[PDB]
């Protein structure tokens, strides 16, 4: 649908965004506490959901999705506010 | 390369945006799955040209690639796939449709 969290949990969250099976090569998720140990991970293009996990309950966290295309280019898929 | 449609000329302050599901220019000779693309304030005043997904100067942009002066419009029912069958305009062998939008579609202030 859009880039937004589906299932939310005190230790992890499920994020989702509109699939693409012609243009993306992999997605790259990136996430850390707000302002202030950055973390990221990588998902293949065919997928369109991802499981961020092992978070600190109650703590605010800026998430972001990023995409690398077939033309070896880099772009971010929107940007989302997340704070407990 | 030429935008199949004509421009939305901005005459104010807030830039071009569209509530979700609004923004696709009307085109009766096009299928529901082809209803998708982007407005790019292109290269005075700002003017936003419509280009379909996978066509135009930014034809390698995924849908949702956050750039500047590009916005993504898609109608409920469209597919996330390229418009090779539609392509763009060639201003010699055709002229530009006047970009119309259905009824009820909202437009920012200073857009007509």
């Amino acid at each position: 649908r859009d880039l937004e969290v589906v299932v939310a949990t005190p230790t992890s969250l499920l994020i989702s965004w509109p699939a693409n099976y012609y243009n993306i090569r992999y997605y790259r998720i990136t996430y850390g506490e707000t302002g202030g140990p950055v973390q990221e991970f990588t998902v293949p293009g065919s997928k369109s959901t991802a499981t961020i996990s092992g978070l600190k309950p109650g703590v605010d966290y800026t998430i972001a999705l990023y995409a690398v295309t077939t033309r070896w280019r880099l772009y971010q898929m929107w940007q989302p506010i997340s704070i407990n | 390369t030429a935008s199949w449609f004509t421009a939305l000329t901005q005459h104010g302050k807030e830039d071009l945006k569209f509530p979700r599901g609004q923004g696709v220019p009307i085109n009766t000779n096009s299928s529901p799955d082809d209803q998708i693309g982007y407005y790019r304030r292109a290269t005075l005043s700002p003017r936003w040209y419509f280009y379909y997904l996978g066509t135009g100067p930014e034809a390698g942009l995924p849908y949702g690639a956050n750039k500047d002066g590009i916005i993504w419009v898609a109608t409920e029912g469209a597919l996330n796939t390229p418009k090779d069958h539609i392509g763009t305009r060639n201003p010699a062998n055709n002229a530009a449709i006047v970009l119309q939008l259905p009824q009820g579609t909202t437009l920012p202030k200073g857009f007509y």
